[PDB]
């Protein structure tokens, strides 16, 4: 309860920093989320390892949206 | 849940909407106990019971 | 080349050039690269030429 | 003869600490984002051309709005004593703009409003006609 | 009497009212006045305030917190700390000879150009407020440094708060 | 020529004169008409006289007078200091200097235009100074009662007014700070209709 | 209703009519018409002579009028400044603009949850008195803060 | 007698950093939009200029959602003009919905031109009192 | 077990290690209650609980 | 709870500030600005006349220095020595370098938990005052140690 | 060059040496993984990683 009323008291800066509406594309479609990594090395067993310099991957696929999200479903 | 109002819903998503000639709105969406509405440039919360 | 204004008076103006050239000009005279000056505004830093170019303060 | 360092404040909260820890990285990401974007494309266009300033436009307006644009720009035109005009249809998805600014000029307000509108709508001002005008985007 | 807005940038007459209400005598009022006006008591009042003083050799320095003594993200003067400001002027009146250097310092977050602009504007409005009391303009020079050399550590929230400051140095000759 | 001192209600008119330096001392209506480029460093006028000079191409000069002359000066001269104690009127066309110090006590009507980086101005009473179209990087102004100042500061502005004083700036500096004690007033005095007017910034929103 | 507010927070109509009675006894013009409200203040009661400078004693009255202002619910607040005729039209318009700007930014520094605050000044263009003997002492030199209460 | 500090004072070391970061990220997004936005000069913006003839200075209240040619012909009838058409209607006719209570006729025609897109345009001759609608290829 | 730190692990041997753009490392390894690390040129021991 | 430590071992901040006060009243200069601490010692309190011989009575003072110093948590310490102009640059820099090296080695031998110790002397290049009346009695002959408090 | 995925760990235990032989002993304990070069004219200390694998 204390941390929730503190969260509500510090109100406008959350929506100030999380301006999700700018991220949306022209056709009102949610852009996807992309994962990054650098200097990865996996050892399969002894005498066999494999190292990549950087890697990238898709977390969730892009899809349509009707209204932008906010911080309330995340942090409350 | 289907809601008839005149303001604009913000938070929980909405499956479909319809607007009158007078600007009043009707929304169809999934059930939620609490909705977010920008009333007159100021945000506002609404509590739903009986779900 | 592109010139800039340096000092503005009713009647005369100061031109400073990209080559470092310095010039004092009347209300109307032939000027290099811009033709003929027809208007001097002392309220705002805007002088238009016969070539249509308007000189402003450099930034 | 005791010793004190200068900065004294109220006690803080660990949630606010974590908020700062997230915010510094987000700000760095947006800083390098804007830097790289400015590197990639050269700007060529300025909206001060298409909406120049005028007289009776220097009255100051401090504003925190958190909704759509239509009532806001109608209130602005009513304060500015100018006619207001609308072009195109409002789409089914409403356009929402959040603004929190401290008493600047109305032309700067309109330029920033059109900037945050972006590709959705455009703003034109005819001060000779004393008319502010919105126009929606024709797309889809 | 007195005007709370800096007494309209005038040399105040403070101890005369104290010795008048002491007589209402004069000698005990004057010795209490100079006990208050001892420079050690000035340093004690400045340390009651959040101002850090360092004496070293012929050079003396003062440290002023930007956040408490100034309006946030703005060169607007914080109006509350004017007793400390009057104490600052009273302490600075003792050295009418040497030149003074003034500097501003910030944290590590933001555009470096933005830090430079805010720090330089901060230093310029600080030295302007100082010049308004009657110092010679040729005796002054200001610099707003950015995050170039943090006297605290910007890894912690508390240290990043402790970083931003106003630093005033002056020599003897 | 090296020295000219005139007293006693005369008129000297000359054109196309070139000299490295000469010293001029004018008194009792020495009506001077000059149409040549003359370098000089000292010029003393007692006052109550007119002087037409078109063109002084000199490195440095110094002017100090106590009377009420009528002087209009052309050329490109760097100055060091200027003091006024009477009812002085002066106009100058171009000044290309580095640092100027102006003090006006009794009655001053001085119009200036040029590029000088550093300016210090002190006004006591009944002085109206016009550094309109005089672009300055650094400005430090102190005004007492019944004083009018017109400034054109570019980068750094320091303004101090006691009372009864008007401080009008015709350029938005990158740094502005000011203090008024009793009745001083600092105002923007601009046009509000300029097509290329620039507004405040975050650093420039110094609310008075 | 036990889990709902009975009234608006920090609201007392008796307090409101009390403080408007106090301000009318002081002399600040409080005008109520419909749901629109005007507050007119003389220029000498707040500022110094021909100058955008504030007396230190005025802050109690400014805090009181901010306390009255933060009671109601509003959207847009309009501030208009008016003066006498002193030097020139540009001088008077700039002075009124500066005074309105200062009082508006202090009012937004104080906690009243507006959405838009507009500030402007006109000088001596719209006097309200034929009797114009005074300068700042004249009652037509004034500042007006107005709004409409909306539900 | 007492100047008060602001109510929303950032009097905490976390809060000042939070507000400063918010200011910085708002500036970053604003500059992103500034470098991102593509606009047009108002010298060559393809919009219908106003011929401002006196028949267009009236007002009306019109609600409509459908085709274009019959609406323009009725507008020219109310303005006592003549109607001219060049080109052919497509397989699907152009549909424009206009709802208004008070306007200018020239404003109506300008918004018609705005909603027409590139497939059709209009021209007004105010000397020989006619309005023409032109199709594209 | 999957650990996340900007420090450097010494003792137990990890199956895989990856890094962020800020240098913060993540490790996949087997369960071990005591870790040996270097903090700033000094060796420390760390506790693992819930095993 | 009792397995994990509550504080850093052997640390009492009240004792730290009390011995700081006693050291400053003894005359050894203590400087605390931000996270950085600086200790200044006059050379006449340490050595003989331009010679790197340690006084027998100075070992108690050095013990007090080490006892205060091991209270903190540190990584790197730096000690520099300065003097007055006597013969050359070379002789003076050599004397300062030797004095700094021997005091750093004794401190590293003593029980202060650090990682890195840097030591250097600069002779008489950068003084703190223009009052050069004394020789080794002059306060520009000095030894400074510096560190930054970590975490 | 870039540091590899396996970090380079260096253990030094000495006392009262100058920085030149400190760097020399650092280089000798480094092995073939890295090399150290200096440019005292430009006041530059440079590390370089070995290009293996």
């Amino acid at each position: 309860k204390i941390i929730d009323e503190q969260l509500n008291k510090q109100a406008r800066n959350l929506d100030a920093i999380y301006d999700f509406n700018s991220l949306v594309l022209e056709h009102n479609i949610l852009p996807p989320v992309l994962l990054e990594g650098r200097n990865t090395l996996n050892l399969a067993d002894a005498q066999s390892i494999r190292i990549s310099d950087r890697t990238y991957k898709v977390a969730k696929q892009a899809h349509f949206i009707t209204t932008p999200p906010t911080w309330r479903q995340y942090l409350w | 849940m289907y809601v008839r109002t005149n303001l604009t819903i913000l938070s929980p998503g909405w499956l479909a909407s319809m607007t009158s000639a007078d600007g009043t709105h009707a929304y169809e969406m999934q059930k939620s106990p609490v909705l977010l509405v920008s009333w007159h440039g100021k945000v506002m919360q609404l509590k739903v019971e009986g779900l | 080349i592109i010139y800039y204004i340096q000092a503005v008076i009713p009647g005369r103006a100061w031109l400073i050039g990209s080559n470092g050239s310095t010039l004092t000009v009347r209300e109307g005279s032939k000027i290099p690269g811009y033709g003929m000056v027809k208007l001097i505004d002392s309220l705002q830093g805007r002088i238009l030429t016969s070539s249509g170019q308007v000189i402003k303060f450099s930034q | 003869m005791k010793f004190k360092k200068p900065p004294i404040n109220n006690p803080s909260d660990d949630a606010t600490i974590k908020l700062a820890e997230a915010a510094v990285s987000v700000s760095d990401s947006m800083l390098e984002m804007a830097k790289v974007e400015k590197v990639i494309t050269p700007p060529s266009k300025d909206n001060t051309l298409t909406i120049p300033n005028a007289y009776n436009l220097q009255a100051r307006a401090s504003v925190d709005w958190s909704g759509p644009i239509e009532e806001l720009t109608a209130r602005i035109a009513k304060a500015a004593h100018f006619r207001f005009r609308v072009l195109g249809k409002s789409p089914s998805v409403p356009v929402l703009i959040s603004i929190s600014t401290k008493d600047e000029s109305l032309a700067e307000i309109l330029r920033d409003i059109d900037y945050q509108a972006g590709k959705k709508a455009s703003i034109h001002v005819y001060p000779n006609s004393q008319v502010v005008e919105l126009r929606y985007a024709k797309i889809y | 009497c007195f005007h709370p807005p800096y007494n309209n940038f005038q040399p105040d007459r403070r101890a005369v009212k104290r010795v008048g209400v002491d007589t209402g005598g004069g000698t005990v009022g004057l010795v209490a006045s100079i006990y208050r006006d001892s420079k050690r008591k000035i340093i004690r009042d400045l340390q009651k305030q959040d101002i850090q003083y360092v004496e070293y050799g012929d050079t003396r320095t003062l440290i002023i917190p930007t956040d408490k003594y100034f309006m946030f993200s703005s060169p607007r003067l914080n109006e509350i700390c004017y007793p400390g400001l009057n104490n600052v002027i009273r302490l600075l009146n003792f050295y009418p000879q040497s030149t003074i250097y003034v500097a501003g310092f910030t944290d590590n977050v933001g555009s470096r150009s933005h830090k430079r602009k805010l720090s330089q504007a901060q230093a310029e409005t600080m030295m302007t407020f100082l010049w308004a009391n009657g110092i010679a303009a040729k005796r002054l020079k200001a610099e707003g440094y950015g995050d170039k050399n943090a006297i605290s550590d910007n890894a912690i929230i508390h240290g990043s708060a402790q970083n931003r400051r106003i630093e005033i140095q002056w020599f003897t000759s | 020529l090296n020295r000219f001192r005139y007293e006693g209600a005369g008129v000297v008119t000359g054109n196309n004169l070139r000299t490295s330096y000469l010293d001029l001392y004018l008194a009792n209506e020495g009506t001077t008409r000059l149409a040549g480029n003359i370098g000089l460093q000292k010029l003393e006028a007692v006052g109550n006289g007119v002087t037409q000079i078109n063109g002084v191409s000199s490195r440095n000069l110094q002017i100090v007078l106590k009377g009420d002359p009528k002087v209009l000066i052309s050329g490109f001269v760097n100055l060091r200091q200027l003091d006024m104690y009477g009812k002085g009127t002066l106009s100058l066309y171009w000044i290309k200097s580095d640092t100027l110090t102006i003090r006006a006590k009794k009655a001053a009507k001085i119009q200036l235009a040029g590029i000088v980086n550093r300016l210090d101005v002190e006004l006591w009473d009944f002085a109206q100074f016009k550094g309109k179209y005089l672009r300055a990087q650094r400005s430090f102004v102190k005004t007492h009662d019944k004083s009018v100042a017109e400034i054109s500061a570019v980068n750094h502005q320091s303004s101090l007014a006691t009372d009864a004083s008007d401080i009008y700036y015709y350029n938005l500096s990158k740094t502005r700070a000011d203090f008024m004690a009793f009745n001083g007033s600092v105002l923007d005095m601009r046009e509000w209709g300029q097509s290329d007017l620039k507004d405040f910034d975050r650093y420039n929103k110094q609310f008075p | 209703v036990p889990k709902l507010p009975c009234r608006v927070d920090g609201a007392c109509d008796a307090t409101i009519i009390k403080m408007m009675t106090d301000l009318n006894k002081k002399g600040i013009k409080v005008a109520s018409v419909g749901q629109n409200y005007l507050i007119s203040i003389p220029a000498s009661a707040l500022f110094a002579d021909q100058s955008p400078r504030l007396n230190w004693a005025s802050y109690s009255l400014l805090n009181e009028i901010a306390a009255f202002l933060k009671q109601f619910r509003k959207i847009a607040i309009t501030v208009t400044s008016y003066s006498s005729k002193y030097v020139s039209v540009k001088r008077e318009r700039a002075l009124t603009l500066a005074r309105s700007r200062v009082v508006s930014e202090y009012l937004w520094s104080q906690g009243v949850d507006s959405r838009i605050i507009f500030t402007q000044g006109l000088g001596s263009d719209k006097p309200i008195t034929s009797y114009t003997l005074g300068g700042d002492r004249s009652p037509n030199a004034r500042v007006e803060i107005t709004f409409r209460r909306a539900v």
